[PDB]
């Protein structure tokens, strides 16, 4: 009965609220009070890669963390030697609308996808000598929001008709769907083993999800609008997500809550990307206002600003190695800072 | 050889400069509408699971790029934000005076969204002989949706269309005026709707469409060129 | 006619997630924290590394 | 004295407001590569050419100054007037080639320029500064050196020859051609724009205006002096004087407001400021 | 992908000559080209390199003026003009395709190979020993040595490993000193010292016996050793 | 938890009066521009009024004008309708939808694919 079970479900969501504020014995605050501030810490633009002919929607770095691929909605993947700024490919693209790309883990392949509702797979290692298209998923009713790739045969993908997605590229369908978000799925973040991700999805709320048994495994709530940036802390225990409710904020698994967030009553923007430093010390967000903010992520005090792109920051990534933070704007450049 | 890699990021570079020119000389227009505005009908008269679909035509040597989103959820507040950088969104209203307010609805946030602040909306009024058959007819009334409309009369600076009844002129242009007013409420001036009494068998609408871009692209030259 | 099992699927993964193993928040921060302690020297963006090790010169 | 103290402390003040306009001008074009459109490669070609004027309006000015006669090297007289000649001709070439590109991007916005592609601009600057200089290589045999009484003019070799006629007139044409085109190209992007708009049709006025105020008393004074020399002709040697006073004054004053007509309108280059 | 090669055959000396290149299967335009000269019974010769795009053309000391490289990529076809032909000149000419970018391995394909008979500064690389006796199933190693230090401020060592079995065009092996290449199998191991370098072979397989040759890709001039042969 | 819980409502007699409540938690109620939806049987979900942050713009749909007003308390969280002349096409569930993000003049929320920032509505029922 709908009524019966309406209520059921008030009934378990105070059980777990009850739950969880039962383990909040202390405030991350609180237990970091006493620890030495970072200080003000600058970066300067060591790089900037021109070159795209419109807004940079995403960007993601190689694992060996010299090489980065951008895309721009102009329907072009850029991979870059950011070392020497080197134009290393240039893919053009079937469907200029592209929101997100990946690079695979191995360097073999990158992934992209937008408001096509597929997920191209490019091959840039072809005996040919040029990057073709290797596979292009399709099953996804909405656009495709992110793309991570598990391997060079599994890629796991989000979009906006509210589901999540893992494929088998050689057989290129979807080996599982995982369902359980209202809106549409803003970002996902591999954890550090891939066996986990945590999803961030238009209704306030983030998800994390086995990948293989393909179930939710938990629900974060405390956001008051969509979540538009979601990330992994190192560890692999935490992620932070930032919303359009202008603040970051830190959750813990184990925990089963929001530990921290990150806000100043000065920004009033919302945040479309975050990023963890590797130590997880710092925690970079991409702002609506045309400025990153760097924020001592176990104090929530604003430790820097990355200021200097001319348009909405609109994508944010660290290095393998941490060594330089690559920030991409709707201006249609991406800046590596150091 | 770090010469020859530069010598390739430098072929590259020459490519996109090319891609560079081929993308700034074509013009890409946005085309919005309910299901029961004709919009479909308006592409299919533009000739010469996927997620958006395109069709290009020309005009006068200019190419456009018109883009329709095909299979999406109805919450857009998301991927609308893609299209930030057209040069025109082209609103599509169905006149059935009742899905009118939904659709002024549409466009008010269309127009005062932060993304699309700057982008200039072509408005079709499309589906005008049935307004003129509905008004005709005499069996629905607007002041039902709009009594507002009680009130309204024709300005006497509106082009007549001559051969068409002072009430249908009284309906379409009241239709349009509310359009209007959600358009002028802004008081910014960095966009311009413009409203145009369509039908879907119309085949001026592509050079509508032409004499609009025309108009967009005049006000960034304006800007461009150091006249304002 | 669906909004019964809907429901039903909600709730069934509500009871999955109240029955959860917790640790107290303490424990979380005092780990998050031991992390970033462990890894701090190791941090290039934390401790900016002396311009003959940085390639981005 | 106060006359010619006036002259020269407008002129000093001209010096300083041009000066800072154009730098102001190249700066901001450099730095803000966004700002880098045609339109401002035209303007930082200008802002150049005018910059060479001011850096040559001292040793001009030295000649109505007085006090000492032209004592400094001969052929540096020759490369100073050639460079004064040639920098105002690709000032006037490059307003008429800014006439020309804003009547293109008014009258004709959806048109792709074929001629004259982006890319090319740049081959059109270089035409101009070309012409600027092969129309200003007669000044080498025109001026010199002529006298305790050193002073540079057009020698008396050119006057008795008739070249001095001659190179009036030609000058004549960088008065001519860029009037017409500033007037009839002007004249429809102000029809165009008045069928808000009356603002640009206002400036456009202001600049067709002060085209003409700054650059009809200079080609009159030119010729004025030109037919100075005919015999008798007391009355032109008295007009000629105050005549290139004032064309003097409003020389250096174009220099000093074409960086401002053009580019102090547009806000986007007033927010990079 | 295929590089086929014609235009050989026997020539008188004095004379000229036109050698052509057909390339299928791979995008030809993308890649720079190599021509690259064998002796009849000694090591590999490097003559002409054109880039991808034809920014950059260089040529051996030993032919700079003789011979000219050109390419027409609409046609996939690779050229080479040789105008008073040399005794020497006589050879077996390969065409080698060579793409480079962060991470690529150039020389990769080398072509069949086309036979020209005439009829009757530099970093000097040696190899330590040109025969080595060797049989299936043992480890063994090879070691050459260069002029210069091939090891670059960048990080990169431009040495390459190539082997060459009887009758067959050469095949890359190593590239940068410690990559393999393509399709090698992971027997084939290089490393090096900047000055020195070695080529170990572990539990060597039938049809590993060749004559395995040095390159460096340091400066222009790119010169081979003059080779190690193993055999059963 | 952003929550929206919808209160008031029933059976009414034709031109009689109604005042529907919206109690907010989960989000801070001043920053969103507020609305009132309505889905009416065999039809889908319209939007009624808007109100804005501060209550100073307010604004209805023509079938409504006039009739209903639109409210706010901001220290209450609290979002008010009062329905006067009520009609028997007014019968429908009456949702409390709110603005996406927190600053924006616009709004995308009369979505039926299930809107995340709406309440469950209350029945409101008009019958003689
Ligand atoms: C330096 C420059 C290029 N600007 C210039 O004017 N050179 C003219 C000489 C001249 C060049 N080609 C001519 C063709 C025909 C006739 C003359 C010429 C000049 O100097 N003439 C002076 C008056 C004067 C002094 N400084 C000025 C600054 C602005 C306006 C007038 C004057 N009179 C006697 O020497």
């Amino acid at each position: 009965e709908l009524d019966q079970l309406r209520q059921e479900a008030e009934q378990l969501k105070n059980q777990i609220r009850d739950a969880r504020k039962a383990c909040a014995d202390a405030t991350l605050s609180q237990i970091t009070n006493n620890i030495d501030p970072v200080g003000r810490i600058q970066m300067r633009t060591r790089r900037t890669l021109r070159g795209h002919l419109a807004k940079i929607y995403a960007m993601h770095w190689g694992t060996d963390s010299r090489l980065l691929v951008s895309a721009s909605q102009d329907g072009k993947l850029i991979i870059w030697d950011s070392y020497t700024t080197n134009k290393v490919h240039a893919i053009p693209l079937r469907s200029s609308w592209v929101m997100t790309c990946a690079y695979a883990p191995s360097g073999n392949y990158v992934a992209c996808g937008g408001l096509d509702n597929i997920c191209s797979i490019y091959n840039l290692k072809t005996r040919e000598g040029n990057v073709r298209v290797s596979r292009e998923l399709a099953g996804h009713t909405g656009y495709l929001s992110c793309c991570r790739f598990l391997d060079d045969n599994q890629i796991v993908t989000s979009s906006g008709d509210t589901t999540c997605a893992l494929w088998d590229i050689e057989t290129g369908q979807q080996t599982t769907t995982f369902t359980g978000h209202t809106g549409d799925v803003m970002s996902l973040s591999l954890a550090p083993d891939t066996r986990l991700f945590v999803s961030g999805a238009c209704d306030a709320s983030a998800k994390l999800w086995d990948v293989r048994e393909g179930m939710c495994r938990q629900t974060f709530t405390g956001h008051e609008s969509d979540i538009n940036a979601i990330c992994f802390f190192p560890n692999g225990n935490a992620f932070a997500t930032g919303s359009d409710d202008a603040t970051c904020r830190l959750f813990d698994l184990r925990a089963d809550q929001e530990l921290m967030t990150y806000s100043h009553d000065n920004i009033i923007c919302g945040i479309t990307s975050v990023s963890f430093s590797k130590s997880g010390r710092l925690l970079l967000a991409g702002y609506d206002d045309f400025n990153c903010n760097v924020w001592d992520a176990l104090k929530a005090d604003r430790a820097g600003v990355l200021a200097g792109h001319d348009n909405r920051v609109s994508c944010l990534g660290v290095t393998d190695d941490g060594m330089a933070v690559a920030t991409g704007s709707w201006d249609s450049f991406l800046k590596i800072w150091n | 050889e770090d010469k020859a890699a530069v010598e390739r990021s430098k072929m590259i570079e020459k490519q996109l400069q090319k891609d560079k020119q081929v993308y700034r000389r074509t013009l890409r227009l946005l085309l919005l509408g309910a299901d029961n505005s004709g919009k479909s009908t308006i592409v299919k008269q533009m000739r010469i699971t996927s997620g958006i679909f395109e069709t290009k035509f020309q005009v006068d040597k200019v190419n456009f790029h018109m883009f329709d989103v095909g299979a999406q959820r109805d919450e857009r507040r998301k991927w609308i934000q893609c299209f930030n950088d057209v040069t025109a969104i082209i609103f599509v209203v169905d006149s059935s005076d009742n899905r009118l307010q939904e659709a002024l609805n549409d466009f008010k946030s269309i127009w005062n969204n932060r993304w699309l602040r700057t982008i200039s909306v072509i408005l079709f009024l499309n589906k005008q002989d049935l307004l003129a058959e509905k008004v005709l007819a005499g069996k629905s009334k607007i002041e039902d949706y709009f009594p507002e409309f009680a009130r309204y009369t024709t300005p006497e600076d509106a082009t007549p269309e001559p051969g068409e009844d002072p009430r249908v002129t009284r309906a379409k242009y009241f239709i349009r005026k509310e359009f209007v007013d959600i358009s002028t409420a802004s008081g910014d001036g960095r966009h311009i709707c413009y409203p145009h009494f369509t039908c879907s068998v119309d085949t001026e609408n592509a050079r509508r469409i032409f004499n609009d871009c025309k108009d967009i692209i005049l006000q960034m030259n304006l800007r461009e060129y150091n006249l304002v | 006619t669906a909004s019964i099992a809907q429901a039903r699927k909600l709730v069934e993964q509500l009871k999955m997630e109240a029955n959860i193993d917790r640790i107290k928040v303490s424990k979380a921060a005092a780990d998050l924290m031991a992390y970033c302690e462990a890894h701090a020297k190791e941090d290039p963006l934390l401790t900016p590394v002396p311009a003959s090790e940085n390639p981005f010169r | 004295a106060p006359l010619l103290a006036g002259v020269t402390a407008t002129c000093v003040a001209l010096f300083v407001v041009g000066i800072a306009g154009n730098l102001l001008t190249m700066l901001v074009v450099s730095r803000f590569r966004e700002l880098r459109t045609t339109t401002n490669l035209y303007l930082s070609s200008m802002a150049f050419s005018d910059l060479l004027i001011f850096l040559c309006m001292p040793l001009d000015l030295v000649r109505l100054w007085q006090y000492r006669p032209w004592n400094f090297g001969d052929l540096l007289c020759k490369l100073f007037q050639f460079v004064s000649e040639s920098c105002t001709y690709a000032t006037v070439l490059t307003i008429t080639a800014l006439s020309v590109e804003r009547y293109f991007a008014i009258c004709f916005p959806l048109r792709a320029k074929v001629v004259v592609t982006k890319g090319r601009v740049k081959l059109v600057i270089f035409v101009i500064w070309a012409v600027a200089f092969c129309s200003a290589g007669p000044i080498f045999v025109l001026v010199g050196v002529e006298h305790d009484t050193n002073e540079c003019r057009p020698t008396e070799f050119a006057v008795r020859s008739g070249l001095l006629t001659v190179m009036v007139w030609v000058s004549s044409i960088f008065f001519f051609l860029p009037v017409f085109c500033l007037t009839v190209l002007y004249s429809l992007i102000g029809r165009k724009l008045w069928r808000n708009h009356k603002q640009t049709v206002k400036m456009l006025a202001v600049v067709v205006f002060a085209f003409i105020l700054c650059w009809l008393p200079f080609h009159v004074g030119r010729y004025l002096f030109s037919k100075s020399f005919e015999p008798g002709s007391l009355e032109i040697a008295q007009i000629s004087q105050y005549c290139n006073l004032v064309s003097f004054v409003l020389f250096y004053l174009s220099a000093a407001i074409n960086p401002i007509l053009y580019n102090i309108m547009s806000k986007k280059y007033r927010v990079a400021v | 992908v295929q590089l086929v090669e014609s235009g050989g055959g026997l020539v008188q000396p004095g004379g000229s000559r036109k050698l052509s290149c057909s390339a299928s299967g791979f995008a030809f335009s993308s890649f720079g080209m190599h021509w690259v000269r064998q002796a009849p019974e000694k090591g590999l010769e490097w003559v002409a390199y054109i880039s991808s795009g034809s920014g950059t053309i260089y040529y051996a000391d030993t032919v700079k003026g003789r011979f000219t490289i050109s390419r027409d990529d609409p046609k996939n076809t690779l050229f080479l003009q040789m105008t008073s032909l040399r005794s020497e000149d006589t050879a077996m000419y390969y065409c080698v395709r060579s793409i480079y970018y962060y991470g690529s391995s150039p020389f990769d394909f080398w072509g069949q190979g086309t036979t020209l008979t005439v009829s009757a500064a530099d970093i000097v690389m040696t190899q330590a020993t040109s025969s080595v006796p060797v049989t299936p199933g043992e480890s063994v190693s090879i070691s050459c040595r260069s002029s210069k230090s091939l090891l670059h401020s960048n990080g990169n060592t431009y040495l390459y490993w190539f082997l060459q079995r009887p009758g067959q065009s050469p095949q890359l092996l190593i590239y940068r000193m410690s990559n393999l290449a393509s399709g090698v199998p992971d027997r084939f191991s290089g490393s090096g010292s900047g000055t020195a370098f070695t080529l170990t072979i572990s539990r060597l397989e039938a049809e590993d016996v060749g004559v395995y040759y040095c390159m460096q890709h340091l400066e222009y001039p790119l010169t081979f050793g003059a080779g190690t042969k193993l055999e059963l | 938890q952003v929550q929206l819980q919808e209160s008031g409502g029933g059976l009414v007699q034709p031109g009689g009066s109604l005042r529907l409540s919206c109690a907010a938690s989960g989000f801070t109620f001043s920053n969103y521009k507020m609305n009132w939806v309505r889905q009416a049987p065999g039809k889908g979900l319209e939007w009624v009024s808007d109100i804005s942050q501060s209550g100073a713009s307010i604004s209805y749909t023509g079938s409504v004008k006039g009739r209903f007003t639109i409210s706010r308390d901001n220290a209450k969280n609290t979002l008010y309708l009062q329905m006067n002349s009520l009609k028997p096409e007014d019968t429908a569930v009456y949702y409390c939808a709110r603005c996406p993000a927190p600053f924006t003049r616009d709004c995308f929320d009369v979505t039926s694919t299930t809107y995340a920032y709406r309440g469950q509505g209350t029945q409101v029922t008009v019958s003689s």
